[PDB]
């Protein structure tokens, strides 16, 4: 298992 | 080029930035910019990459460790990851 | 709800729409909305899903057949797919 | 089986 979750958000 | 978040070797990061730079010089539409980057990375670093290019978006994804980068080039945000 | 492009059962398409609808009621930040949808699909249809939510973005991704939907809820676009 | 797909907001 080589996976992880991540999230992104653009700047305002 | 501003890296906002990364889990990626410094050499692969520079390649993502360079590839995105080439994509922006050639293509005007985000989908095409994304396609260029995605395809170069599948070729150079094996499938399966996914690329999102935009000014207003959020994401939640699962990536293989060492294969995630999220950065701005100018006013454009680029998310590139392998899953 | 306007479906722009789908490779997905009519039933799962409905579930994607309902899920996004619930997420938009609970959250107003794209990342949180995407996380809600991604996590719910991982739970209901197994990993690995990825979700992008936003008004302005292009993408190029690779998806398993029958596990791809791209739709608008009003003015916000949602991309949801399984790698 | 897997398919490549592109999307673009309007």
């Amino acid at each position: 298992n080589y996976t992880i979750c991540a999230g992104t958000q653009t700047d305002p | 080029a501003v890296i906002k978040n990364a889990d990626m070797s410094e050499e692969m990061q520079q390649d993502a930035v360079d590839c995105a730079t080439q994509a922006l010089e050639k293509y005007n539409i985000e989908k095409d910019i994304a396609a260029y980057i995605k395809k170069e990375f599948d070729k150079k670093y094996n499938p399966t990459w996914h690329c999102i290019v935009g000014r207003n978006f959020g994401s939640y994804v699962t990536h293989e460790t060492r294969h995630f980068i999220y950065f701005y080039l100018g006013q454009v945000a680029i998310l590139l990851f392998k899953s």
